[PDB]
């Protein structure tokens, strides 16, 4: 726990949409190699031999994403063969888990400089392409009371009393703040446009955004055995109010993100300037049938672990998997509406599963410097009833 | 925007709609003899496809025909060779617009038939593949294929995408794409590239419109719908996600790297990448991936090397670039070959195979008969593999007449001597037939090192004496090095030039000089390897450097086929060629290695022992005593240094030949090096290698000079660049 | 800061590939069976203090997809706060899970972590997940992808390891694995697999052929992959193919679990530490030879802990191929009586994702049984990587 872990670079690709997406023709490996080459462009004199590991989050590591895609990125990009490369999967927070694991590796002292991040090309490898030990095993599925995240979100909105207008109001707000951030040039240096083997542009913006979203347009959208199974556990609930549509839920997109993490001595030797410091990380969980109330104990755990309260955090970044999950998280901890997802979220820009955690982490590093603020807390709900949170402090 | 036009040019397509609504698009570029995928075509097909969509209500089918002797052949090479890396966005949009036209034609909702009247090559076949039915006229000279890989390109007009959709990844790559195989109309129908055949070109349009009439009646729902646009489509052999194909798919790049032996040819690598990546997505996304890989090749250097050599240089040669102007034609009635060795037997075969009557003479009837047996054994293989009939094989061998009497050279008007390499022997052999052959008979010699002028004195008609240099095996080596002695007339040059094209080989015209061009330049290649062996480099690394440089045969293996006798005699003969001029012949380091191998009794495959071991005539691994002899392993230079040492040695020696006047054109130097001695095709020739060199120093002639001077500092001043390559 | 200790280290028996006993057993069931065994060892253990479950799995598809670590947490009825993450570092995933667990405990942000791996190769064969280095021709053509058996034969060719030499090591692995089972070394650590009725399915390592003879090993038989390898290793004229199914790692099904936590975490839950994680290291080497990663990773973990070869009592290197271990033994001059003393994967099998945790727990038991001090555990990896770990008995 001795060594302090610092963030030196945090970039990502634009998120290409699912249907007729610009990134559909781009192999998931290429999205990562593109970010590796951008880091080389920003630091041409960095001794890449001092990079001891490359940790990528990936929820569907099959096909174009199978065979340890992190190791493939190391070999394909011509990185030193001693730079390792490992894939991990903790569902929605795989990107932040890769960052946290990269941070804890530096803290143990047995690693110097680590590449963390994630990759997910959901237009080429749809969610669920990896099968699953719970889906292909009816004996397990019948016992663990499996239920999709969409029903859990509706169940949250039902219990907490979030109306269809409530969740659509957040969705409209996400589209607005995401459009303001892009217009204001906030993402100018962290969103690295994707190009082909000829240098031709493929995508340079989060093309899933619908900035002209109206309250009336969201009201016209339609909602997305599982309904009965959920109420078999929440027996005091009579009817589930299905309020979540494709306009207030996270978008299926392709994308990737890289974060460079290392000790203070490592960055000093390679001439890097630390942008923020990993203050604390935490992993908790909640009910594996509501499947989306996980980030509430994980945030309290990381705040208590860092010795901070809600008031000490300047910016709260929670993944916009479903609108009700954010409203519940905001209702539980009394988060100021002006501090939550200040630059929009996955509802507007997309949720590239295993890469999202590193994307919204780098988003907070840029906004902490843009606002000259001090502390940001980043968290993501997870399937299976899990949660991962992280506190960073600007340096 | 999303248009059929690229952005004045001539119209190249004639429009004709009949009373049945069948529109006949007849391609007829008035600016040339062949329909070419140039800017005039793109604009004309853009207008035509626009009109097919505008008049869709009154059109029931489309026929694509041609008014040339060929159907359609190739794209705009003059434009793709000028595409700089900054022009990549334009090359992308060009093939993107080309394929947007063909895709609209392919998804018109009505059947489109191709009326293939002749050759449909490259972009020509790509237009045909966009149609729903292909009808070919089974005429002579007609070929179909996608030969883009032979120019360092790839079928970027939909060839890769459609053949993969038609045949699957494995079949389309191996049979069509990877090597640009050309097929006759019968073979094309057999493998699935053509759907049916006709006897004459006049039946094409009537049979095409008839197929439209029947398709609309019998298949109303599937009319004008390709198999990959019909739902439930299953790609042959499966997709890369199919378990059967995913088991063998990782072995395709390693198999390709074994066939190429590690040579830096990126065109087949890109074809495989585009083929596999395209099978993972929809058809339109697959075609755009194919466009990006195409622009990657065009803007690259190897494609410019291969476009320069195998298109511009080769056409200039076939167009008589080195043939003297004004000279007419002269028939050849009876070819008289002197000598029944492996050379004369190969010369007699390729001449008889071309239809010529050959008189094959040696010193004994037993010997001349064994020479004809070479033609019989080759015909047996051709009969076994079913490449020739029993009738033509009998007619071919019937033209070869073995003999031992000089009187049988009566009526010969084209003498080709291929006896032992000795001057006074060649003088004697020519003297006893020069009075028996016709008075205008060409007197050709197949010498490899002796100057033609010295041999020409052995005959009284020195004006008709000329060097005709073949390469073993003659039945497969495609070059003939035509050497011009001082007394050789321009008519003799043109007569041998026309003969070379007649037997299906490619000629180069070289002025008389010791070692000519092919023998002199390939000597530097071998001499670099033998030096590296004496310097202590591992023999395996030497052979690997040769194979990975792109040569068809590694250097030491070649040194056993040439035999160190013919090799050592060049050392003493080239020595004295400049020894008598106050010149100091500086001995090549490799001479010590040649002599010690002869001292140890290992002189080549002819002896049965050389750098390799030969068990009952089959090579079986490097001679294990080789490492102890030359202390192999004590010098471990970079493999790229070994590769460049052999390439630069030949490239610098070529520049000398151009400077000395041995060669008159870079086209002869490039094609002569490639087809004559086996210079790697990716270089574009031993002269194109200089202007297309690419390495850590950069790309161009300047980068070449820098890399040459670098090698000179490390391995000897023989790598110093000539004055002519400098500023 | 914190020190990471090993409190428990168990594994399933390894079921063979053809007609294997574990072929009807889902890989999730293999892990849940070991969780239930740990509960039997410590029924009063507050499972709420378990903050994560880290499993290695090289083919996370099908029965092994969907974060099988999280599946084990839910199916076994562990607390939902107990995490669950799958990782894949090819052959080292089992030991990488243990190393990551130790590093997470050292950082202070994790108290008690369950690590290990699972691989049911008879149900999910390797390569079932696809991948870019094999199924993308653009990058496959650039990394010089060559199967690891060819790299092993290349190692034997260069180092001068004869067919008799590799078969001699294979015989030794069978003998040492047979002696270990007969001596009861594996009685506590190998947890027999049973069905939903308690009926036995497997209780020993089926791949073992303890009646192996040098004469039987000699009767065994050993794409342009050979030419691709020699293109890089240009000074080698020909590859001597010495590796057969008798001198290479066996394809098996198995799982392994390791419980790791701080000294305070174990003391709070009434646990007794068995060994301390001294240091971990990761290094790599040429991916075309694909089996030279162990040597720079073992040297790094030795320097990082301020130790030499003489300071190590036991050396445990995964027996992927006989030439890899002989190469490793030659380079570091490992004494013969210190190397894989209880046999290895040639005899007992190599269930990819679980192997690192298996041979790790094997050294925890042998250090205690011999009353020795230190052991070094390392594995070669596909792609040219390598991990190493030093443990000290407590
Ligand atoms: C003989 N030899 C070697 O033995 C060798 C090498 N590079 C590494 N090694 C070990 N090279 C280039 C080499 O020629």
């Amino acid at each position: 726990m001795s060594e302090e872990a610092f963030i030196y670079e945090a970039i990502r690709t634009p998120r290409g949409k699912q249907k007729n997406g610009s990134l559909h023709e781009v192999k998931p490996l290429s999205l990562v190699v593109g970010l590796i080459d951008e880091l080389r462009k920003r630091h041409p004199d960095l001794d890449e031999n001092l990079i001891s590991d490359v940790i990528l989050g990936c929820v569907s590591p099959v096909g174009d994403q199978g065979g340890d895609i992190a190791r493939a990125a190391v070999l394909a990009s011509g990185m030193p063969v001693t730079s390792g490369g490992v894939q991990l999967n903790r569902f929605c927070a795989s990107g932040l888990e890769a960052v946290n694991t990269a941070a804890q590796k530096v803290r143990s002292g047995w690693d110097d400089l680590v590449l963390a991040g994630g990759v997910e090309s959901m237009s080429r490898v749809p969610m669920g392409s990896d099968g699953g030990a719970m889906g292909l095993d009816p004996a397990t599925n019948y016992d663990v009371m499996f239920v999709p995240q969409s029903i859990g979100a509706d169940l949250i909105a039902t219990i907490e009393g979030f109306s269809r207008e409530d969740v659509d109001a957040y969705a409209l707000r996400s589209q607005q703040k995401a459009a303001e951030a892009w217009s204001g040039g906030y993402f100018a240096k962290s969103v690295v446009p994707v190009r082909d083997q000829n240098g031709l542009l493929i995508l340079d913006h989060d093309e899933h955004m619908r900035p002209d979203t109206t309250k009336e347009g969201l009201a016209k959208l339609k909602p997305a055995g599982f309904d009965d199974v959920a109420l078999q556990k929440y027996h005091w609930v009579e009817k589930i109010n299905h309020v979540h549509t494709g306009g207030n839920s996270s978008g299926i997109v392709d994308g990737a993100a890289l974060v460079m993490i290392g000790s203070a001595a490592a960055g000093k030797l390679q001439g890097l300037t630390p942008r923020a410091r990993i203050v604390a990380t935490a992993t908790s969980g909640a009910d594996p049938v509501i499947m989306l109330t996980g980030p509430t104990p994980a945030t309290r755990k990381v705040l208590d672990r860092a010795g901070l309260t809600v008031d000490d955090i300047d910016l709260f970044e929670l993944n916009e998997a479903f609108a009700s999950v954010v409203l519940k998280f905001q209702k539980d901890l009394n988060i100021p509406d002006e501090k939550l997802n200040v630059n929009g979220g996955a509802i507007a820009m997309g949720h590239p599963l295993g890469a999202t955690g590193a994307m919204i982490l780098g988003t907070m590093v840029d906004e902490l410097e843009r606002r000259n603020a001090r502390r940001a807390l980043i968290t993501l709900c997870i399937g299976g009833g899990m949660g991962v949170a992280t506190i960073i402090e600007r340096v | 925007g999303s248009s059929h036009h690229h952005h004045m040019p001539d119209n190249t397509i004639q429009w004709d709609k009949d009373a049945d609504g069948i529109v006949t698009l007849t391609m007829d570029d008035p600016s040339g003899s062949t329909n070419v995928m140039n800017e005039a075509y793109i604009e004309s097909m853009g207008k035509a496809v626009d009109r097919l969509v505008a008049e869709k209500d009154s059109i029931t089918g489309v026929v694509v025909a041609s008014a040339k002797k060929t159907f359609f052949a190739g794209g705009d090479v003059k434009t793709m060779i000028q595409a700089r890396p900054e022009d990549a966005g334009d090359v992308f949009n060009t093939v993107e617009t080309i394929k947007r036209q063909l895709r609209t034609l392919e998804t018109l909702g009505k059947p489109v038939v191709a009326a293939i009247n002749g050759a449909a090559l490259g972009g020509g076949l790509e237009i045909a593949l966009a149609c729903h039915h292909r009808i070919a006229a089974d005429v002579k000279g007609s070929q179909l294929g996608l030969p883009e890989v032979t120019l360092g390109l790839l079928p970027g007009g939909g060839g890769v995408t459609r053949t993969v959709r038609m045949f699957g990844i494995q079949n389309a790559f191996v049979s069509v794409l990877a090597q640009g195989t050309r097929f006759k109309p019968a073979k094309a129908k057999e493998i699935g590239l053509v759907d049916e055949l006709v006897a004459t070109v006049e039946e094409l349009v009537p049979a095409a419109k008839a197929w439209i009439k029947e398709e609309l009646k019998a298949n109303p729902d599937g009319a004008g719908v390709q198999p990959w646009d019909k739902k439930g489509y299953k790609m042959p052999g499966g997709t890369p996600s199919s378990p059967g194909l995913a088991a063998i798919l990782p072995s395709f790049p390693s198999n390709l790297r074994k066939q190429l032996k590690g040579a830096p040819m990126p065109a087949p690598r890109a074809i495989l990448a585009a083929a596999v990546e395209g099978a993972q997505v929809d058809f339109d996304t697959a075609s755009r991936i194919e466009s990006r890989y195409f622009a990657s090749l065009v803007t690259g250097q190897v494609a410019k090397n291969m476009m320069q050599a195998f298109f511009f240089d080769l056409q200039a040669i076939n167009a008589g670039g080195s043939r003297p102007e004004g000279i007419g034609k002269t028939p050849i009635k009876r070819i008289g070959v002197l000598g029944a060795g492996m050379m004369g037997a190969g010369i007699a075969y390729v001449s008889a195979k071309a239809g010529y009557e050959v008189v094959l003479k040696d010193v004994s009837l037993e010997a001349a008969a064994k020479g004809k047996g070479y033609s019989e054994k080759l015909e047996a293989k051709a009969l076994e593999r079913g490449r020739t009939t029993q009738e033509r094989s009998d007619a071919l061998l019937a033209r070869i007449t073995p003999t031992a009497d000089a009187a049988d050279f009566k009526g010969v008007d084209f003498v080709i001597e291929a006896v032992f390499e000795n001057q006074e022997l060649k003088h004697k052999v020519f003297g006893e037939i020069e009075d028996i052959v016709e008075p205008n008979a060409i007197l050709g010699s197949n010498t490899s090192t002796l100057p033609i002028t010295g041999l020409a004195t052995g005959v009284k008609r020195q004006e008709d004496f000329i060097g005709i240099h073949f390469f073993s095996p003659v039945d497969k080596m495609p070059l003939v090095e035509i050497i011009k002695g001082e007394k050789t007339s321009d008519e003799a040059l043109a007569r041998v030039f026309d003969y070379t094209l007649a037997i299906g080989k490619t000629p180069i015209v070289v002025n008389d000089s010791r070692g000519f061009f092919t023998s002199r330049v390939i000597g530097t290649f071998v001499n670099e390897a033998l030096a590296m062996l004496g310097e202590g480099v591992e023999p395996a690394s030497i052979e690997q450097a040769g194979s990975q440089a792109g040569y068809p045969a590694p250097p030491l293996q070649l040194s056993d086929e040439l035999n160190l006798e013919l090799m050592h005699k060049i050392a003493v003969a080239t020595r004295k060629g400049v020894e008598d001029a106050g010149g100091t012949y500086q001995p090549h380091p490799a001479e010590a290695v040649v002599e010690k191998m002869i001292e140890l009794g290992r002189s080549g495959r002819l002896k049965g022992a050389g750098f390799y071991e030969y068990a009952d005539g089959k090579r079986s691994g490097l001679w294990p005593g080789l490492r102890e002899t030359f202390k192999s392993g004590s010098s471990q230079p970079p493999l790229q240094d070994m590769i460049d040492r052999m390439l630069f040695a030949e490239a610098l020696e070529t520049q000398k030949c151009l400077d000395e006047g041995v060669l008159t054109s870079t086209a002869d130097a490039n094609i002569g090096s490639i087809m004559g001695i086996g210079f790697p095709p990716w270089t574009g020739g031993s002269a194109q290698f200089i202007v297309g060199y690419s390495g850590p120093a950069g790309t161009g002639k300047a980068a070449f000079v820098a890399r040459a001077r670098e090698l000179a500092a490390a391995y000897g001043d023989r790598f110093l660049p000539p004055e002519s390559l400098l500023s």
